[PDB]
């Protein structure tokens, strides 16, 4: 909420509150500078030992 | 001497949390304050001004008897009579020789508490105890 | 003392690992990374317990790094010191200061303030010892350490011992 | 180069939770305490020990190290400091907030003007959001001008039970200038005073556990007590740099400006209360330093002069550099 | 004036005088706000009774600080150092503590032989202090009835002929307002 | 050395690294110095 | 008598010290000029204002002053209040001395250079033992 | 959630948080915080080097014992074992159960008291004589166990010691 | 764990998106240039980008999608099995 306008005032409204943010939107993790969960950022990708195992 | 610690003086009424305590190696009273800050660490002589036996923080206990002297007969009492314990039966039931030796049990201790003769009674203590 | 305790730890694997027998790189990992290392929170780990039963998750590629992290549940070996708890080692190290005393993986480290005042450092001996008239301190000799404090870091301990006590000091 | 290697954990973040200081925890945050307004010493060869830009705070230097972690510019992240503020100054961002507290809860023994015997209340205390609760809290509770030391029975109106008052009338409070100032209704002219906000601390302070949870506040980050600021933390030298053009003339931040006066006017305020000075010499000193925490923190405040530096232009407070276009965000 | 504003606001600021501001109305010249000075017991009882037990608190403290191992310190950057750190940073030759800052050897610290003097200290306290717990002792016994300016007016005895300071209370009518402390039972 | 320590939490064992924009730790620091605290944790206190 | 705090660039392969090192400005980096090992990258080149440490030493003051809304009430009674400051009276006198010296030199058409000679020579002249009977006068007629 | 904000001591038997009394294995399953002396934890950690031993091949007098140790240990383990060394070094230099059997009789001797785990391991740790000084090295036993059960425990751990 | 949905109950397309596609690719081009083990034969190939693609073709890819849902529940596809037909 902060990024769109009334950033200070939304700020201290959120301290005196203690609001908690989840940081599951765009905005919120773009200011930490960590993948979104948007496009290519929506899953996880793991390993494959059942098949890696086979593939040799 | 009334209320308050003779060493840090703390007084009931400054700190009514506070606790005595006695050792009973030399029947000094210290507050439970004095004795982590001056036994913790060890072994170390006694904080009054005139004694130098060593003594250990785990050996101290809590007054039972208002009176300092009557607290030093009986705990020669209790080591005493650990050694010292004989019934009637002991003797088939003749009491003119169990009130002779009862007197002498009495008479040890009666000596151990004044100090008589500390060497030669402390002996025979030590040498009965065996056997 | 020596405690068995169920850990977790979070191991990465370069991606040049990613081979059929990848699960054994996984377990040597472990053993060249855990085991002997020190921790402040468990102490030092020493060895690992069923190490043919490990338990392996699925592993997470990190975004950029391109590496996986696998969660790890084992079962080892740990050495943790406590305040208040009494120890025998031998003497490795002596100086002015105090003498190092050996347990373990561990050394404990007694200053002289916390030494009986008969104790007095002598350097003119060779090697440097202390010097009473009941025992004398000198490495590789015997004695027992009450651990008086303890400071624990992320991955280092160090303790701080006394010989004062009663029942303490050479055996 | 980049960062030397590290053997913390690497873990991304995933929650923030915001709240406020307490003066208790500024004060374990600080590495040092500030109690000089200067920058350099006689000499103008190094930083003041205990000044603004103490070693301690951190290093903005290429070529200097920081005393506390002993490690460069890229790579010490700064380390707070803190001032012991003489009295105890409102928040500039808070005092809508505290006045509506204030309005909500007894001005003398800190309990809800309105408690669950009322039926609107409970319908106001039945709200989920904070936000929303609190809106309704106030709209009741401001307009109850007493105690009510006893309240009707929920049962029936015919007898009343007993709840923890003291029957104090609650004034009409007003926000002028920086200050509180609150009315008290006569049984002519209503009685006016000024609300001292040492007196406004002890109040809330008294709110029960309960009693401030009701107004959207959270027990473990955020009270009412931690509106008013006791202890003001100083921020590190990297948050305000000190630059320069030719790099023989040496300039401060305009953040740097504003903690030296606040220092001055602080120091200024502990020697005047301590002797003689008296009360309305205090309280002017007190307004001074109100005024400059307060447009340290925020300069653009409606009524309110703005503080210029000698070169005649408006001073850049924080609030100015987080909003706007070209602020952080 | 400025000989007077020391003595009382230092006597202020611990509790053991009081202050009381009205308004006086002398008929025959321009009025003026009035400051009366005098002692509400039940505060200043108080007031002496926590910082007589913090003062001795402090030294008990430091008695047990002082009966701690004495420590380190840094020559160089004057950094204190307890033993369990200092065991942390001493060199690989196991010889000398090092600073972490200067990598320089460490100094002992002073106050070793102060344990015998900061229990002399503590003991003067408490035989200079005695008259004030005796006279606390006997104080608890009893029960104070709190003062007020009006309570404390009772027992006036006017200074000067003539002072230009009406020594009276004439609170005003229906006045719903209260002042922080100046209420009592 | 190897250390790390938050005076006022008495820890020496609980401690993360994270990694975000210097603008992003200067706008924290800056709010803090607002009496703000914004508070980075790891694991989430509640779920979805 | 204080830390070191003192940070040196050298090349641990080179070895050499003193090194010979390279500002590469456009690059951002500092490399050494043997081997091209960076040494140190990502590095530095109105918020603030500049002051002059040596007519005014340290002394951070800011000006009350009208804002875009505000009433007069407060800015009469902080100006009022700023005013009655122990501290800063201090430094007054020197800041009212430099506010006449301009004057009498402004009057005088002359250089700005002989202004900030004769500004800087009171103040190091002024507080002193020996000019304790002396008139200000003297003293800033001298001093220009 | 409340996250935010008593100090370890052996004496009184508070180890901290990770070594609590009611411990968590990897299964789920609650199980009691398990403590090994001196001689069991060598068996422990030496059971466990000759599995591992075992694994990859497939696919007597103090210093004699010292070296089949030393050597094993290196066989078995990897690189930057220094920590392994010391502990192996140091438990068969103060070690007083050598065989499976003493060690089986200590502990179906010491878990009659039903103390807790660390103060139970730390009398089979620790050559103590008298009960006077379990009492003191181990405080945690004062007001635990009456001296009578203490002595003749002592008494009997004595006598099943070899060499 | 109650929050893996087994694969019996798998309410998810059967079909590849785009965006995984693309992080496939980027993420087994980059493990390629880390010298990891190619389990296609090459018959002449130095980008990494292509060996990745030529992978996805055949299915010669070792990684699992770990599908989010809002919720915090997941559902886990390999690379094989799921058809890349965009
Ligand atoms: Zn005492
Ligand atoms: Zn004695
Ligand atoms: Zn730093
Ligand atoms: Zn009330
Ligand atoms: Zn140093
Ligand atoms: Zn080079």
């Amino acid at each position: 909420r902060c990024s769109f306008e009334e950033t200070v005032e939304i700020l201290f409204e959120a301290g005196a509150s203690a609001e908690l943010d989840d940081c599951r939107g765009v905005s919120e993790n773009v200011i930490l500078g960590q993948m979104a969960p948007i496009g290519t950022g929506a899953f996880d990708v793991m390993i494959d030992e059942e098949s890696l195992v086979k593939y040799m | 001497n009334k209320d308050m610690c003779p060493i840090c003086k703390t007084d009931r009424y400054l700190s009514p949390d506070v606790k005595f305590l006695v050792n009973p190696e030399c029947y000094h009273r210290i507050c439970e304050s004095c004795v982590d800050r001056i036994f913790s660490l060890g072994p170390a002589q006694c904080p009054y001004k005139g004694c130098d036996k060593i003594l250990r923080k785990n050996k101290f206990k809590t007054q039972i008897f208002d009176d300092v002297e009557v607290e030093k007969e009986v705990d020669i009492r209790k080591r005493v009579f650990n050694v010292f314990n004989k019934t009637i039966d002991d003797f088939n039931g003749d009491l003119v020789e169990y009130n002779k030796y009862l007197e002498e049990v009495e008479d040890i201790i009666y000596k151990l508490d004044h100090g008589i003769d500390v060497a030669k009674t402390e002996e025979k203590l030590r040498t009965y105890e065996e056997l | 003392m020596f405690f068995i305790k169920d850990l977790s730890l979070n191991i990465t694997l370069h991606p040049s690992f990613f081979g059929p027998r990848m699960k054994q790189y996984l377990k040597t990992k472990l053993l060249e990374e855990v085991e002997g290392s020190c921790t402040g929170k468990f102490g030092y780990i020493l060895c690992v317990l069923d190490y043919d039963n490990i338990d392996i998750q699925r592993g997470r590629i990190l975004p950029t790094d391109g590496s996986a992290e696998f969660n790890v549940k084992y079962r080892a070996v740990v050495f943790k010191p406590f305040k208040g708890e009494v120890v025998d080692g031998t003497v490795v190290s002596c100086s002015q200061h105090g003498f190092e005393v050996q347990v373990g993986p561990m050394k404990v480290f007694v200053t002289k303030h916390l030494m009986p005042q008969d104790l007095t450092f002598n350097a003119g001996s060779n090697p440097p010892s202390y010097q009473s008239s009941e025992d004398v301190i000198t490495i590789k000799s015997r004695i027992r350490v009450k651990i008086e404090g303890c400071i624990s870091q992320v991955s280092s301990i160090h303790a701080i011992g006394s010989i004062k006590e009663d029942y303490l000091g050479a055996i | 180069v980049g960062q030397q290697y590290s053997s913390a954990p690497l873990r991304t973040v995933k929650e923030v939770q915001f709240g406020l200081f307490s003066p208790e925890e500024v004060r374990a945050i600080s590495v040092a305490k500030i109690r000089f307004p200067e920058t350099m010493d006689e000499t103008q060869t190094r930083a003041k020990i205990g000044g603004l830009n103490d070693p301690r705070l951190g290093s903005i230097d290429r070529n200097l190290k920081c005393q506390t972690c002993q490690e460069g510019m890229n790579e010490c992240p700064g380390h707070f400091g803190h001032i012991d503020l003489a009295k105890p100054v409102f928040h500039v961002g808070f005092i809508a907030k505290i006045k509506k507290v204030c309005e909500c809860v007894c001005m003398h023994c800190g309990k809800l003007l309105l408690d669950e015997h009322n039926e609107l209340m409970r319908q106001a205390l039945a709200i989920k959001d904070s936000k929303k609760r609190f809106a309704a809290i106030w709209t009741l509770c401001k307009t109850k001008m007493v105690c009510e030391t006893d309240v009707p029975s929920e049962d029936d109106p015919t007898q009343l039970v007993s709840r923890g008052g003291c029957g104090n009338t609650q004034p009409t409070i007003r926000k002028d200038g920086l200050k509180l100032v609150g009315s008290w209704k006569k049984d002519d002219e209503p009685e006016l005073r000024v609300l001292s906000t040492e007196e406004i601390l002890n109040i809330f302070k008294h709110i029960s556990v309960k009693d401030f949870t009701s107004l959207g506040f959270n027990e473990v980050f955020s009270r009412p007590e931690w509106m008013i600021l006791t202890c003001l933390p100083v921020p590190p030298p990297p948050v305000r740099p000190s630059i320069s053009f030719n790099e023989s003339q040496r300039g401060e931040d305009d953040l740097t400006f504003k903690l030296a006066d606040i220092l001055k006017a602080n120091i200024s305020l502990e020697t005047l209360e301590h002797n003689g000075a008296p009360h309305h010499a205090i309280e002017e000193a007190e307004s001074l330093l109100q005024f400059h925490v307060a447009t340290y923190m925020d300069n653009d405040i409606a009524g309110q002069p703005q503080a210029l530096q000698k070169s005649g232009r408006p001073v850049k407070s924080i609030r100015a550099r987080l909003k706007g276009k070209e602020g952080r965000i | 004036k400025t000989e007077l504003g020391p003595l009382i606001a230092r006597l202020r600021s611990d509790r053991l005088i009081s202050i009381h501001k009205q308004r006086e109305y002398p008929p025959n010249s321009k009025s003026v706000e009035r400051v009366y000075y005098y002692v509400k017991y039940p505060h200043a009882i108080d007031a002496i009774k926590w910082k007589v037990h913090q003062v001795v608190q402090r030294l008990k403290d430091d008695l047990d600080k002082n009966s701690e191992p004495n420590g380190y310190m840094c020559p160089i950057c004057l950094t204190k150092y307890t033993q369990l750190e200092a065991v942390q940073l001493l060199n690989f030759d196991r010889t000398e503590f090092l600073c972490s800052l200067c990598d320089e050897p460490l100094v002992e610290d002073d106050s070793g032989k102060k344990n015998k003097e900061k229990q002399d200290k503590l003991n003067r306290l408490m035989d200079q202090i005695q008259p004030i717990i005796d006279s606390l002792k006997k104080i608890d016994d009893s029960r104070i009835e709190e003062n007020t300016f009006e309570i404390a007016l009772a027992r006036l005895i006017p200074p000067q002929n003539q002072s230009h300071a009406a020594y009276t209370y004439n609170p005003k009518k229906g006045s719903t307002m209260f002042r922080p402390g100046d209420s009592a039972p | 050395h190897n250390q790390f320590e938050c005076k006022g939490c008495d820890n020496k064992i609980d401690i993360y690294q994270i990694h975000i924009p210097y603008a992003a730790k200067l706008l924290f620091q800056e709010l803090m110095a607002m009496n703000i605290t914004p508070r980075l944790y790891t694991d989430r206190s509640r779920d979805f | 008598r204080g830390p070191n705090l003192n940070i040196v660039l050298t090349c641990p392969e080179c070895k050499v010290y003193p090194p010979k090192i390279v500002e590469r400005f456009s690059e951002g980096d500092v490399v050494c000029a043997l081997c091209g090992l960076v040494l140190s990258d990502k590095l530095v080149d109105r918020v603030g204002e500049a002051s002059n440490p040596l007519l005014d030493g340290n002394n951070l003051s800011t000006r009350i002053g009208k804002g875009e809304t505000t009433d007069m009430r407060f800015t009469k009674e902080l100006n009022k209040a700023q005013g009655k400051n122990v501290m800063d009276k201090k430094d007054n006198e020197v800041q009212a001395a430099f506010a006449k010296i301009t004057m009498l030199c402004d009057a005088a058409e002359l250089p700005k250079i002989v202004k900030d000679c004769a500004k800087e020579a009171y103040k190091l002249c002024h507080d002193e033992k020996t000019l304790k009977g002396k008139s200000m006068e003297s003293i800033m007629a001298a001093s220009i | 959630r409340r996250r935010l904000k008593e100090e370890e001591n052996a004496a009184t038997l508070q180890l901290g948080q990770e070594f609590q009394l009611k411990q968590i294995n990897h299964q789920g399953e609650e199980e009691e915080l398990i403590a090994l002396n001196l001689s069991e934890a060598r068996l422990v950690i030496k059971e466990a080097l000759v599995e591992r031993r075992r694994a990859f091949k497939r696919s007597e007098t103090r210093e004699k014992e010292l070296e089949s140790i030393d050597v094993l240990l290196e066989q078995t383990t990897g690189g930057n074992n220094k920590d392994l060394k010391n502990t192996m070094q140091y438990l068969t230099n103060f070690s007083r159960f050598r065989d499976q059997e003493t060690v089986g009789a200590v502990i179906q001797l010491l878990k009659s008291t039903g103390l807790h785990p660390f103060e139970v391991a730390q009398l089979g740790s620790l050559a103590c004589d008298t009960a006077d000084e379990a009492k003191t090295l181990i405080p945690s036993l004062n007001n635990k166990i009456s001296d009578d059960e203490l002595e003749r425990i002592l008494k009997e751990l004595s006598n099943l010691e070899t060499l | 764990k109650e929050k893996a949905i087994p694969k019996d109950q798998r309410a998810t397309t059967p079909y590849m998106t785009k965006y995984e596609r693309a992080r496939i690719l980027g993420t087994r081009a980059l493990q390629i240039s880390m010298n990891a083990p190619v389990f296609v034969d090459l018959e002449g190939e130095t980008d990494p980008l292509r060996i990745a693609m030529k992978e996805l073709a055949e299915k010669k890819i070792p990684l699992v999608i770990r599908r989010y849902l809002p919720d915090g529940s997941f559902e886990d596809w390999s690379v094989e099995e799921l058809i890349v037909d965009l």
